[PDB]
């Protein structure tokens, strides 16, 4: 069959018994930067293999009353191995990234996740005219989580999931690439992001390019079943990576 | 600065304390006051868009006798600055070494994420930094003078232009002459 | 078409210039370029997260004499002059101050009565497409501002009458027209939902949905 | 290029002349020819030494009623005469004399509410290039005047309204511009770094090179 | 003149107005592990420009006393950088190196040092039987010296300098891939120094490789000169720098 999907990037190889197929941006496969594109003249480091690998986030719990969650990018993949390494000692990066989502049930439970990446995914306060810090949006691998009831406390971001933290319409966010896991036919999910900004390069600390939600649209439910909670897993490959304007680390 | 003309040059001395640095200045061309009056600073001040390379040409003054190695670096932007030779070694560098060709170019080239950077320049348009530390050291034979001084040239390269045309800050007045 | 859509002149600010008044600040005008202040088209270029066109720039400006006691006067016809200054440039601190010679800033002068003033102006930004929105700071820190208003620096534009001072007091109202053409349009969005709150920020107060009815059966008006 | 660089009207001169005034010489102007009292034209063309162009001239003129105890009156539209008087020509003494007559010198009527009057002049020099400056003297001496001012004589511009003596005075104020085309120039210098103190001399007041840091490694702006 | 001589390895140039030859190890140039060489079986990483750059150690002083130094290989350059990052990360680990000697000084001064690279520098303790931890032999890129006298400290090597702490003759050093420093003639010496070894690969902070030696043969001397000491400077490049067995960062 076509379910069955093998990837290998570096020393990583990720396999899939039961998926869809693999959404490609908007059909842009990620590519390094072309020399009549750039304006940064210093010679590019490209580590390879070493940056462009499988990285696996902590895992977090699906329940019956899960709401949705986000992770921001480049900042989810700070603290990952040479990745995060070259984003600290470069004022510049660029990259795309395979995007593997994993949540494997049963026959017998139901539930259904959309798996969206939002290019420039610019929130709202939790309460108008307030400003929050980055901690409220994004801080590691570390995922947020969205809410059903409007946010109050003010050091937070607007969570009220119909609106998705961007004052739009949940049921729209199909026009940015995306994936469904329904329970009852996949078992993950695979988008691969290529490199969309409105400049070439920019620094990786400062810009978050694009924030994955993975959002339950229809909720997790089971019968007499010993399992209780579904485990959601999240896995991404760098694919491209390149830097310029070598210098100290930063120290965060 | 208690004479004017100290400010073109750069002290460079014997028995220097190994690894230390010679100088420090940011990338802002048309901002920074090291090259706000330079005739690429001049020229650059009648636009509000930059883009392309510069050469900074390094000339050392000091008697046919002496000798040294010294490092010169451009550090992308990045949240710090290099605070040690082994911070700097790590971006684009030139290692100059004294001898009949008293002059060393460093040509900094235009890394940015955008094609054009402000001349009035903000932290979005950050270019970096340009600095200069002892390769090993300037050494000197009997007879010689203990101090000499460097000199640094600016220009643009080839692929150097400027955008959108602007009146420059720095002119006025408070009456018609006369 | 996005060209079409996009391409009609719309509104995108208003402010009042005396003739002659005590205060400096109120014989002249200085805005700072930018498309978030008019509701109508700020919706529009919204609708999409990048954007890359020229723009056709009209100006309407009409007078009226202020109200008083005494009326009776006989002035000549007004001539106006729009200065746009680069980011940088010298700024005007008064209607008659040495900045207006525009040597190299470019102007406008127009005379009442005429057809409006229009000019056009090419794709200007220092990246490859504006950004209408910016989930960003300045500082490499993770501080400063925050949002697309940390990517506006299109300068300023400067108006003042030229020699135009009256007897008793007459109002200069200048509108200004946006109409982008030769367009092109990337990565689109959801239509802002919420009303704006503020010129320089996403800012906003939760709106439900849409309205409501009865039941989910519902379909007759009365 | 440089036809770009300078290429741009520039405010070289403005004066105002009266409608009616008890005063002959506040009725009209009489302005000698020079691009040296217009600080941003000057600094400009001072980059270089020696220049060549043809050159647009195009005048912005306005007029406004004096302010006054009684100003109801109803004048009809004014028209204003600018003449050209090459050096030597016979020089208008009043707004009535006979030099107005202009046979032979060129003359602009120009009429209220239109568009700005406008036209060309050739590359005039008696030399093969204009300068912008000249280190010698009038007298083969090394004496009499010192300077550019020696190879100035490029005549006289005269304006006057026409027949437009009204009950109450108006004041116009007349612009001129400069638009240098066809351009080329010759030996560039450094830019004027003083501020200019006379319009027909270099004459300056020492100032430093640039403005200081504290120490020659402070990179930071606080 | 051939005296002039140019060297690019990743974002690093060395130049020199005032130089003899290039020495190359045995006549052989460094060159990454071949396939039928091999015995470690997972697919290695060569960070290439990365870590195949100049790195320069502390400079020195040479005194009209001085009697000679040594560095020892890879340990000297287990601080720098990714070259030493990936040291830390890898089991295994394989370079060649281009070691860059600079000493400047003038017309009027004289003086001559031998720069050699001993591999497998098997040193003998201060007190015989006595043994001595790694710190009496290498410590990061801090240069140890040898001595006139013979050496009391039994927590110390045996520096006496005429054996050169292998009980050799120090004249016969030569042997070993070397260039001489005459201060009359130049002014800095270059070594490539290619894998050698009795495995195909090994562990970097277990094993030094090779040991450099800089031993003043001709002491400095000068006359009524302002300048004092001349310095002397260690720049060195890795090549070919291949590693094997990824696993967690050796702590130290």
């Amino acid at each position: 069959s076509d379910r069955v999907r093998s990837i290998t990037l570096g020393n990583s190889t990720i396999t899939t018994q039961e998926c869809a197929n693999v959404v490609v941006g908007y059909g842009r496969w990620p590519t390094y930067l072309r020399d009549d594109e750039a304006t940064a003249e210093d010679q590019p480091t490209q580590p390879d293999v070493a940056t462009c690998r499988f990285y696996t986030l902590d895992s977090i719990k699906w329940e019956k009353g899960s709401v949705g969650w986000w992770w921001k990018f480049p900042e989810a993949l700070s603290d990952m191995g040479l990745f995060g390494q070259n984003m600290q000692y470069h004022y510049l990066g660029r990259a795309g990234y395979t995007i593997h989502v994993q949540c494997n049930a049963s026959k017998f439970h139901q539930g259904c996740l959309l798996v969206v990446c939002v290019p420039e995914a610019e929130m709202g306060g939790a309460v108008v005219g307030q400003a929050f810090s980055a901690t409220a949006m994004a801080n590691g691998d570390k995922a947020y989580e969205f809410t059903s009831a409007t946010q109050s406390d003010q050091t937070k971001v607007q969570t009220a999931i119909h609106n998705a933290g961007m004052g739009v319409g949940v049921g729209n966010l199909t026009i940015y690439p995306h994936q469904w896991i329904n329970l009852r036919t996949n078992n993950s999910a695979t988008i691969v992001m290529p490199y969309i900004n409105s400049v070439p390069m920019d620094n990786m600390f400062r810009h978050y390019n694009f924030t994955l939600m993975v959002i339950p649209f229809v909720k997790l439910d089971y019968a007499d079943t010993a399992s209780t909670y579904v485990p959601i897993t999240v896995t991404v490959a760098p694919m491209c990576a390149e830097y310029n304007g070598l210098r100290l680390a930063q120290a965060q | 600065t208690t004479d004017q003309m100290e400010m073109f040059r750069i002290p460079v001395t014997i028995n220097a304390p190994l690894q230390q640095q010679v100088f420090g200045l940011r990338l802002q061309p048309g901002l920074d006051s090291v090259f706000k009056h330079t005739l690429l600073g001049e020229i650059l001040n009648y636009y509000a868009h930059w883009s392309g390379s510069m050469k900074l040409t390094f000339v050392f003054c000091g008697s046919a006798m002496a000798t040294g190695k010294f490092l010169i670096a451009y550090s992308p932007p990045g949240a710090n600055p290099p605070k040690t030779r082994k911070d700097a070694m790590l971006g684009t560098h030139i290692i100059w070494d004294i001898g009949l060709q008293s002059s060393c170019v460093l040509c900094v080239p235009w890394i940015s994420q955008t094609h054009y950077r402000l001349v009035q320049q903000d932290e979005y348009t950050s270019a970096g930094y340009v600095t200069c530390w002892y390769q090993t050291g300037m050494i000197v034979p009997p007879g010689t003078p203990n101090s000499s001084s460097i000199m640094c040239f600016a220009s643009a390269c080839n692929d150097f232009s400027v955008r959108m045309l602007r009146d420059t800050p720095f002119i006025s007045q408070d009456n018609k002459l006369q | 078409t996005v060209e079409n859509f996009l391409g009609r002149s719309a509104c995108v600010y208003m402010e009042e210039y005396k003739t002659t008044d005590n205060d400096v600040n109120k014989k002249f005008v200085a805005w700072p370029i930018n498309t978030k202040q008019m509701v109508q088209m700020r919706r529009k270029l919204e609708m999409f997260t990048y954007l890359r066109f020229d723009m056709e720039v009209t100006f309407v400006i009409t007078s009226r004499q202020d109200p008083g006691t005494t009326l009776a006067q006989d002035m000549p016809v007004l001539t106006h002059q729009i200065m746009y200054v680069p980011p940088g440039g010298p700024i005007p601190a008064k209607v008659d101050d040495y900045a207006w010679q525009t040597s190299t800033n470019p102007s406008i002068f127009w005379t009442e009565g005429n057809a409006p003033a229009r000019m056009s102006i090419p794709f200007i930004s220092i990246g490859n497409a504006y950004s209408n929105f910016y989930d960003g700071w300045s500082n490499f820190d993770q501080r400063g501002s925050y949002g697309y208003n940390t990517l506006n620096n299109l300068g300023h534009i400067y108006v003042r009458h030229v020699s135009g001072s009256s007897p008793h007091p007459i109002t200069s109202t200048i509108r200004v027209y946006f109409k982008p053409k030769h367009t092109r349009a990337w990565v689109p969005r959801p239509p802002r939902l919420c009303q704006y709150k503020k010129a320089f920020s996403v800012d906003f107060t939760p709106t439900p949905i849409t309205d409501t009815r009865k039941d989910i059966n519902t379909v007759t008006t009365v």
